[PDB]
């Protein structure tokens, strides 16, 4: 019972060392980010296989998987991102062929069983080429959803200052768009945190770190039984 | 294309690999199936539950 | 032109292969084993509660001695567990913690882990100085690591979300073997018990028996309505069974070329992710996205029980070589130890 | 095996009809969300409609809504697009995609490059 | 006397039917607990830590009813410094249980990063642990000082002070009423006014109204819990300092009963906090609907 | 409590 006793204690010191990281790893926030090519994912924080990208706001350490690496099918990879504290959407909402392929993989991941439980910080993207479109008057967003025509901006929108009103009510629309997915189903195990941004924003740090206060918030108060 | 037609005359060599092996009845495989089954079914501690002396899990 | 005088070729020739599956379809394996008698109620139990991984398990493999077990889960950790006393032998730190697949050595010596890194890293248990280190990376997939299986010491079979399956040499690093035909994602594979064969199942509904050695798909065994993310031989070699989405299981034989019983119930709606079978295959065991494990009746497709202990989705199902035990690890960060 | 067989496509001029039907096998039908996607020349594959598995979720792409009918018959196992009002700008290879997984309102990779539960398409090309 | 026969089986009945309600819910929530619940979260472990001191508590039920209904304490010294042992430390266990409730939920709502490390079953046993080891700095001397001496021909299970006996148990009182009503209510208050505060912003549940009525929810549960807590235990806690202040007549049947019904609600208190923590809980209510369907 | 003085 000498060799029992020493693999016990071997045992007992591995358990210490996994208890150890495991309190260092609860401390990390796992963020899964997604998004198409032209989405400009990449820079959105600005800091082979599945990329990560590490950054940190008001000391809680954020790890952001960028899954690179993999084909276009993704219906099993994702699974992995199961207990991710939310999964960042990155959108080319200025790419209005492809704002319908955007939808359709939000209505994907908001409604899979192994993701209806994570809520998605929803970055829209190219704000600025998305003003810039609208502008020139070229594309037309009605010629891809019809229902923009019968659109009105919302009275609960914040234009930024010197923002065109059709601008407003471009942006509000694929923002609405996306949360008509959110709201459609899981009210209230998960949550679509959207955000307007351009690729030389910032703040994107920060509003992730609200988000996710937000996010582990509501998690806290389903384990408190608040919520 | 190119890689189209590549890939389908991959599938054609494939499907003509199949298509040419020898396949044994159903009756006969299901019968080796059941033989096995039957002449191993002693030495399966799962199907038949082990004592707790000679069960290492007990 | 040329492309639809193939594509007619292949039907013509998949009308043939389903032609022949029929003409051997002589009956059926419920006909055959209508006269032997039911296994009964098969209740096994949790024996042991292998505690430990903070996050969850995305997989698990016996060693051969049928006492050590190797968990991967996505906290970063291979845990080798001593299953006898729930002694934790090794915890090996992942470089990357997005573990999908882990493999232990049949010498006990290594083990071998992957995921979305697409690198199966081979870890030396029985290193010199004591300290479990990398001891080789087999990058070369381009898709995620789905399932490793160890042939010996030297060589590996790798499964890849890269639609291809590969051997490696360990020596060398190198992909003596790469398996393709397949078109979707493979999920699993299965080594046959004399290592000449492994059979995979993947993410286009269909499973396909490779010559190792020969390094071409032998047979494609379809009937299957989703992806396939469990496939496990059956211990003759000459048959096997495959878990999919679709919510049911499916006996195939390799010299039958077809589908022998299907596993399903009208209450069951969730896919399955893994799939073992008992020592003499009697029992078909499988894991259950409604964080069960139903207990097949392999010969009579009827569900002999339940392994009902679990509080998220069960992804990993392994039974012992000598078939003492079946370990069941799961999402909920546990392996429980069931006979 | 699944199987899915799409017919109906060919030459129609623009503004004209056209009923695409698609033949399912080797899968339980009614149990499965079903999808039109699209293959426009020199484009990637796009998503055009869903179906629910009984048929009461009705879904299209914004460029064929009022245009496109998708409908299916789960006691024939087939699913059917009807293409009125066609423009050139829907000239394409039309492949029914079913959704990889049963009973799920998620429907994954339809529209990736080598979908498995996917038809090998049928040619619609509208032109004059 | 009739009247004063009849007030006395009133308190009793009030007694019993408190001690009956408390011990049976805390029952309730305890085998809940136990068999269904398993103590895989903080919370859990703190309700079961407050319905175990709430089970304690009213168990001493019984046998105060037995010492007013007889006039006389019948069960010996051993059993009156058990009695009012249990009684002092299970107060203090369950009053501080329900202020650790709040401060975890503070931590959970306002330090939410911070509470994925704080707010593990690991620390919460331990915090019930100090929780429980606490309460014996005042239930061991409890213990040692609770005596039965004879009073106007009867025995009273009473604590023996050292000299001066009136100056320390004032000393006691003030004490119990500071630890045990004043700084846990200023701590509830305060910890479920800043996650109030806090979780006006929160985005509970998409939909404005939706959010608001999920918020109201919470706030409810606060209020209810704060108001419950301040009136069962202030009651009793304002009668002693009367009672050691003011001269009152101390042989009233009203002053008597008075004094019985702030007792029967600062052991309402324990009788009502399954209630509150268990039948208000989402996780015990998510379990109910689960297994009854 | 209480129930002692
Ligand atoms: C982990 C926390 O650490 C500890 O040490 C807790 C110990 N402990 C407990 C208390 C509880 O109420 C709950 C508990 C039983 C689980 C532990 C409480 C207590 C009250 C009365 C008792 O009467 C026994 C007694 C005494 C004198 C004469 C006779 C008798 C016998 C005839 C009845 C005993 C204990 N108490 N007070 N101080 N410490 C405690």
């Amino acid at each position: 019972s000498a060799e029992d006793k020493a693999a016990v204690e071997r045992s007992k010191m591995i358990d210490r060392n996994l208890r150890e990281d495991g309190e260092k790893a609860a401390r990390e926030v796992k963020l899964l980010l997604l998004g198409a090519d032209n989405s400009g994912k990449s820079t959105i924080v600005k800091q082979s296989g599945i990329f990560e990208t590490k950054f940190q706001v008001d000391k809680v350490n954020f790890h952001m998987f960028d899954v690179g690496g993999q084909r276009d099918e993704r219906r099993k990879w994702i699974q992995c991102f199961n207990d991710v504290t939310a999964i960042i959407f990155v959108v080319d909402s200025s790419d209005y062929n492809r704002l319908q392929e955007a939808l359709n993989l939000f209505k994907s991941i908001w409604n899979n069983r192994w993701l209806r439980t994570i809520s998605v910080i929803l970055f829209l993207n190219k704000q600025d080429l998305l003003a810039e479109k609208v502008l020139a008057g070229k594309s037309k967003i009605e010629d891809y959803f019809p229902e923009f025509a019968r659109y009105t901006t919302p009275e609960d929108a914040t234009p930024e200052p010197g923002e065109d009103p059709r601008v407003t009510r471009a942006k509000y629309f694929i923002r609405d768009e996306f949360l008509r997915i959110s709201t459609a189903s899981g009210d209230g195990r998960h949550y679509c945190y959207p955000h307007f941004t351009c690729a030389v924003d910032t703040e994107n740090a920060r509003r992730i770190f609200n988000d996710v206060t937000d996010i582990i918030i509501k998690m806290n108060l389903r384990d408190c039984g608040l919520f | 294309n190119t890689a189209s037609i590549a890939q389908a005359r991959k599938l054609v060599e494939q499907l003509k690999m199949e298509a040419n092996i020898d396949r044994i009845k159903v009756s006969k495989a299901a019968a080796d199936l059941m033989a096995y089954c039957e002449a191993h079914a002693k030495e399966d501690p799962l199907l038949t539950p082990v004592p707790a002396s000679e069960n290492p899990f007990r | 032109s040329e492309l639809d005088q193939l594509r007619q070729e292949a039907e013509q020739l998949k009308n043939q292969i389903r032609d022949a599956r029929k003409a051997c379809a002589d009956a059926t394996l419920s006909q055959i084993t209508n006269n032997i008698d039911p296994v009964g109620r098969i209740q096994m139990r949790t024996r042991r509660t292998l505690r430990g991984h903070l996050a969850k398990i995305y997989a698990m493999h016996w060693g051969t001695d049928s006492r050590l077990l190797v968990s991967a889960s996505q906290d970063g950790k291979l845990i080798i567990w001593d299953s006898y006393t729930t002694n934790k032998v090794h915890a090996i730190p992942l470089r990357s913690s997005w573990v999908m697949t882990c493999a232990y050595a049949p010498s006990g010596n290594y083990v071998a882990c992957g995921g979305l890194d697409n690198i199966c890293s081979i870890y030396n248990l029985k290193t010199r100085e004591g300290n479990v280190r990398v001891s080789r990376e087999l990058a070369g997939h381009t898709g995620y690591l789905s399932c490793c299986r160890f042939l010996d010491d030297n060589q590996i079979v790798t499964s890849s979300g890269d639609t291809t399956c590969a051997l490696w040499d360990i020596e060398t690093g190198q992909q003596t073997t790469t398996f393709t035909g397949h078109t979707g994602d493979v999920m699993s594979l299965s080594l046959a018990p004399d290592t000449r064969l492994f059979v995979s199942g993947a993410c286009d509904a269909s499973a396909k028996l490779w010559d190792v050695r020969e390094g071409m798909c032998r047979q494609t065994f379809t009937g299957h309505e989703s992806d396939i993310n469990a496939i496990c031989f059956f211990p003759n070699g000459n048959a096997f069974a495959t878990g999919s989405d679709d919510a049911t299981c499916r006996l195939f034989d390799l010299r039958a070329d077809q589908e022998l019983m299907t596993y399903s119930h009208d209450n069951i709606i969730c896919g399955i992710t893994s799939v073992s079978f008992s020592k003499s295959g009697r029992l078909l065991l499988a894991g259950y996205d409604d964080f069960n494990c139903n207990v097949w009746d392999a010969l009579k497709a009827d569900r002999a029980g339940v392994l009902a202990g679990h509080d998220n989705r069960v992804s990993c199902l392994g039974v012992t070589d000598d078939g003492m035990a079946v370990a069941t690890g799961s999402w909920d960060s546990f392996l429980k130890i069931w006979n | 095996q699944v199987q899915l067989q799409e017919s109906g496509g060919g030459l129609v001029q623009p503004g004209g009809s056209l009923r695409l039907s698609c033949a399912a096998s080797g899968f339980t039908f009614s149990n499965y969300k079903m999808n039109w996607v699209r293959q426009a020349p020199g484009k990637g594959l796009e998503w055009v409609s869903d179906i629910s598995q009984s048929g009461a979720s009705i879904s299209y792409t914004g460029s064929v809504k009022g245009r496109f009918t998708i409908s299916r018959d789960n006691a024939k196992n087939t699913l059917y697009l009807q293409m009125n009002s066609l423009k050139p700008e829907d000239t394409a290879v039309y492949y029914c995609a079913r959704c990889p997984a049963p009973f799920t309102r998620d429907c994954f990779d339809v529209t990736s490059t080598t979908y498995a539960y996917r038809g090998q398409g049928t040619q619609v090309t509208v032109s004059s | 006397s009739a009247s004063s026969l009849a007030l006395a089986i009133a308190i009793t009945a009030l007694y019993s039917a408190v001690c009956a309600v408390g011990l049976l819910g805390n029952v309730l929530v305890m085998f809940g607990i136990v068999r269904y619940t398993k103590m895989k979260t903080a919370t859990n472990i703190y309700i079961f830590n407050l319905a175990l001191a709430d089970a304690l508590a009213t168990s001493t039920l019984p046998f105060q009813s037995a010492k007013y209904l007889m006039e006389t304490w019948p069960f010996g010294e051993l059993l009156c410094k058990a009695v009012l042992s249990i009684d002092y430390y299970n107060m203090f266990t369950s009053i501080f249980t329900l202020t650790m409730m709040s401060v975890d939920r503070y931590i959970a709502v306002c330090h939410p990063v911070k509470a994925l490390d704080f707010r593990t079953p690991a620390k919460a046993k331990l915090i019930n642990i100090c929780i429980w080891v606490l309460a014996s700095g005042v239930g061991v001397p409890i213990m040692v000082m609770a005596v039965t001496r004879p009073r106007d021909g009867a025995v009273v299970c009473m604590l023996q002070f050292p000299s001066p006996s009136w100056y320390w148990d004032t000393v006691t009182k003030i004490c119990v009423f500071l630890f045990a009503f004043v700084v846990p209510i200023l701590i509830i208050t305060v910890c479920y006014g800043l996650m109030l505060l806090r979780l006006r912003s929160v985005r509970l549940l998409s939909g404005s109204k939706e959010k608001d009525r999920s918020l109201r929810r919470i706030t409810r549960m606060v209020l209810v819990v704060v108001g419950a807590f301040v009136v069962c235990w202030a009651p009793i806690h304002i009668f002693v300092i009367v009672w050691t202040l003011v001269d009152i007549d101390r042989r009233d049947p009203l002053v008597v009963a008075a004094l019985h019904l702030c007792i029967a609600l600062g052991y309402a208190n324990s009788s009502l906090n399954p209630v509150l923590y268990a039948f208000l809980d989402e996780n015990f209510k998510r379990c109910f609907r689960q297994l009854c369907r | 409590y209480x129930g002692f003085x």
